[PDB]
RNA sequence: AGUCCGGAUUGGAGUCUGCAACUCGACUCCAUGAAGUCGGAAUCGCUAGUAAUCGUGGAUCAGAAUGCCACGGUGAAUACG
RNA sequence: CCUCCUAAAGAGUAACGGAGGAGCACGAAGGUUGGCUAAUCCUGGUCGGACAUCAGGAGGUUAGUGCAAUGGCAUAAGCCAGCUUGACUGCGAGCGUGACGGCGCGAGCAGGUGCGAAAGCAGGUCAUAGUGAUCCGGUGGUUCUGAAUGGAAGGGCCAUC
RNA sequence: GCCUGGCGGCCGUAGCGCGGUGGUCCCACCUGACCCCAUGCCGAACUCAGAAGUGAAACGCCGUAGCGCCGAUGGUAGUGUGGGGUCUCCCCAUGCGAGAGUAGGGAACUGCCAGGCA
RNA sequence: GGGUGAUUAGCUCAGCUGGGAGAGCACCUCCCUUACAAGGAGGGGGUCGGCGGUUCGAUCCCGUCAUCACCCACCA
């Protein structure tokens, strides 16, 4: 798989991801995205991927 | 300053003599001077540049800007939009500024110099030429020489003929065999 | 080229504005005599005008064509739209940054009661 | 910064230039063989 | 052996040659000859009614061809079963729609012409005749 | 080897003009801006352009560079 | 350090020889300062005042030597075999 | 699966008809605000050359649009920078296109963000390809169920592999 | 009633080019650049305070047909329906009528507001 | 006809999933030899059959043309 799929965990207590794709060979580093959460129904930053 | 109001006095009533215009707007005046060094060799050096690049901001005053590469080609083996070369705009007080020190103290330490020649204009009023030495500046010591980097000198000029740009470097030294 | 550089920066709110259809404030700016306009939305028509070039405001004043002048300039706009009957409308930028004159003339015409 | 260069032909002539130091010159635009060089 | 030097592209449909034609006033030399049947021509008849035209008057005058070929014709080989796609490409041909200027001379008498275009007809497969310069 | 084609996707211009439209209704589906947005009419991200108002359909013909307009008028 | 080493090549100005210096020379001066930082495989000489280095004289000739003939200054190493 | 022609000027239309592409990419190449306009040729300019980087003129989209083609784009959908996560969720009047499963366009509502002073824009990329039904099982969450009762294993629902 | 500045309707009968004129006012070039703002370098742009010069360039008006542009009448090509022939094509009766080309037209037209002028 | 591989210095082969042309024999100039060959040191030689093209750029990627080699050409 050249890009592969991964997922978007909210930092809150709530467990809920997002999911997308990166690549390996343009990004070393995990992604940070501010999105909304609907559970406490705000918006959260989001990392860890997989 | 100086250079500045010695044209502002004499040189816009010696060309106004000279051509009779219908108005003094219509004299050439110097518009901007640009700076062009090219500094191929350095796609593989990354700091040839950066080093050139403190050389002309050592003969100019202010920073430089590097040029992004237009379009690639392999005749010159250059990716596009690669650290390419280096230039400096220069308008209104640094622009009078580098013309005095450059006629005054730069043109006479050219090696082995003769006149300038007069085919060199562009057909539509501006000038450009390029050197080979660049101690030629007084702002390099001369233990610091690293390569023989010359760069190109562009006089861009609101001359509406190459010959009124003659006429108008006529009032200055500006070799002229 | 200056004129029609600055026109093809405007013709965005332009003619979006037009589809918009609503009443426009529309700017003009020259180092004397800054120009002030209220036109109506299909853009034939204006409603309300108010210049520097006009004596009512030029000899009250201390020079033609600054932010000061600008001031006065919007402020005799929204006095001349709320005896009209116009409050409620949008703003061209005509191409101009919102930095300047413009921004001093928008801003006391907030603070004079024209409420875009 | 406005220097001041002074040539051996007498021409003393402040300028400015990023050197940051007052300068020593031979040949200005004044007394330079350029005619006598072109003769 | 008159062909395009480069195509847009290798082959083209069959198309029709319903209408008339176009270029029919004679604009170059004095005399002129003109399709009258309807059909289309090939590169060796064109060439071969050249060479005649040539031959007559042996190398002198200068001669107009108005037409071009542009056009090729595909022709599946010998013993080739219908369908498993369109066949390659053999001649190429003219489109020939009735009245079309075809070939025009100046520089000699008119009889010579007359007897120089009337060797040539007999290369083509439709009739042809003689035209004079008009306005 | 050669022959191939996709599906069509069925193009065009779907209601024409003089006739009584409701909101929301596909007029134009096409490719650029062939056709373009004007009165009432939204342009899709497809260039889909899509109504707004209920009423008919008048094809105007404005601009400088002689484009092509619909609109939804209302009498 | 291509260095005050090195001297080619070249521009100019000379001198003397000889009918004669372009095909040709010898030398002085002014200025120029290339490669060359110890030499691939291979290869030469030499048992004592020689090996090596530094000068000089002659013969040829009207004019030249880094060549030939001859002389002098300093002056080594190794031989178990 | 996408694009043009064959397609006879609404849609559609076959063939071992003529020609090409896709089984990807992006944390910017996306959103917004402010702003800019390219190809090619000529001239002048040190190394520098048919062609690198500079300045001017003609020209005016021939250039660009992540890629094959077509349509389109100057109010730029091409290019630069700052700020950023709307590549958010729950819905959907209505429409289109397929026999069907489905696929696509979508003004607008509630919540809650980013950009702009504001009017306003943003439910991914200029669009049209970049894909896989069901079953079976994996992981996370759960106002659901729990074979006597309380739990649990399992089953469902939501998200996804 | 004239001119100028802005906003429009119309989108080349409105646009190119060539010659002429305009600066009290309006417009532009311009003066200066510490701070607002700004240059991936520069007050070139953007911005700011101004008014010494100026219509040179640019803009507006006037005149002119070297091009772009509109463009009939008639005829031609094609075509719907019906009939036919020497049916790769074409004709007859009837309805519809191009494109190109020809004589021509032509240096735009109209509205709202403000200022200077009579 | 049709599917598969190849055209490279004088000779014979690897270089084709894209950015510098390598190996061996031969050729040429020296060396030891009375003189060759063998042996030791040092060099250059192509414009990758050809036509067009994509791309910044082609030996390499794509479509034909000339030549070579291989496999098929069955039911009858
Ligand atoms: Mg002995
Ligand atoms: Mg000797
Ligand atoms: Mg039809
Ligand atoms: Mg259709
Ligand atoms: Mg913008
Ligand atoms: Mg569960
Ligand atoms: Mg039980
Ligand atoms: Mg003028
Ligand atoms: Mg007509
Ligand atoms: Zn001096």
């Amino acid at each position: 798989g050249i890009r592969e799929k991964i997922k978007l965990v909210s930092s809150a207590g709530t467990g809920h991801f997002y999911t997308t794709t990166k690549n390996k060979r343009t990004k070393p580093e995990k992604l940070e995205l501010k999105k909304f959460d609907p559970v406490v129904r705000q918006h959260v930053i989001y990392k860890e991927a997989k | 300053a100086k250079l500045h109001d010695y044209y502002k006095d004499e040189v816009v009533k010696k060309l106004m003599t000279e051509f009779n215009y219908n108005s003094v707007m219509q004299v050439p005046r110097v518009e901007k001077i640009t700076l062009n060094m090219g500094v191929g060799e350095a796609i593989a050096d990354k700091k040839l540049l950066d080093n050139a690049a403190a050389d002309l901001a050592a003969i100019s005053g202010q920073k430089p800007l590097i040029t992004k590469a237009r379009k690639s080609v392999a005749g010159f083996k250059i990716r596009q939009g690669y650290p390419i070369g280096c230039k400096v705009t220069l308008r209104g007080e640094r622009m009078w500024e580098f013309f005095e020190r450059l006629i005054t103290i730069a043109v006479p330490r050219i090696r082995d110099f003769r006149g300038l020649s007069a085919k060199s204009f562009d057909g539509r009023g501006n000038y450009s030429m390029g050197v080979r030495e660049q101690i030629i500046f007084p702002e390099i010591d001369y233990d610091k020489v690293d390569r023989v980097r010359g760069l190109d000198i562009t006089i861009t000029t609101t001359a509406k003929s190459d010959e009124e740009g003659r006429a108008l470097l006529a009032a200055f030294d500006f070799p002229f065999r | 080229d200056k004129k029609s550089a600055r026109i093809r920066r405007a013709t965005r709110a332009r003619r979006k504005l037009q589809e918009l259809g609503a009443t426009r404030l529309v700017v003009h700016r020259t180092p004397r005599h800054i120009y002030a306009q209220v036109i109506a939305p299909n853009g034939s028509e204006v409603l309300v005008a108010a210049s520097t070039v006009e004596k009512a405001i030029a000899e009250q004043l201390k020079y033609t064509g600054n932010k000061d002048a600008a001031a006065a300039v919007g402020k005799a706009v929204a006095e001349r739209a709320l005896e009209k009957g116009i409050k409620d409308v949008s703003f061209d930028r005509s191409g101009f940054q919102y930095h300047g004159r413009v921004q001093a003339l928008a801003d006391a015409a907030r603070e004079a009661g024209l409420q875009f | 910064e406005e220097i001041t260069a002074s040539c051996s032909c007498g021409n003393v002539m402040k300028i400015r230039s990023t050197v940051g130091h007052d300068l020593n010159l031979d040949v200005c635009s004044k007394c330079h063989p350029f005619f006598t060089g072109k003769q | 052996m008159l062909q395009p030097k480069r195509t847009k592209f290798r082959k083209m449909h069959k198309g029709r040659n319903r209408g008339l034609a176009q270029g029919t006033d004679v604009s170059f030399g004095s005399f002129g000859l003109k399709a009258v049947g309807r059909g289309r021509l090939t590169a060796r008849q064109i060439e071969a009614a050249r060479r005649a035209m040539t031959r007559a008057v042996k190398r002198q005058g200068k001669i107009w061809i108005r037409v071009f070929p542009d056009k090729p014709i595909t022709e599946k080989p010998l013993a080739v079963r219908m369908g498993k796609g369109k066949g390659n490409v053999e001649y190429w041909v003219a489109l020939i729609q009735p009245g079309k200027v075809l070939y025009e001379m100046d520089g000699v008498p008119e009889e010579l012409a007359r007897e120089a275009f009337k060797l040539a007809a007999a290369k083509l497969p439709i009739k042809t005749t003689f035209v004079t310069k008009t306005v | 080897r050669n022959g191939r084609d996709s599906e069509a996707k069925r193009l065009g211009v779907k209601r024409f003009g003089g006739e009584s439209v409701l909101a929301g209704s596909i007029i134009v589906r096409q490719r650029g801006t062939k056709f373009h947005a004007g009165a009432n009419v939204g342009c899709g991200r497809d260039h889909t352009l899509f109504a707004k108002a209920d009423g008919k359909v008048k094809f105007e013909v404005k601009g400088p560079k002689n484009r092509k307009f619909i609109s939804i008028e209302a009498e």
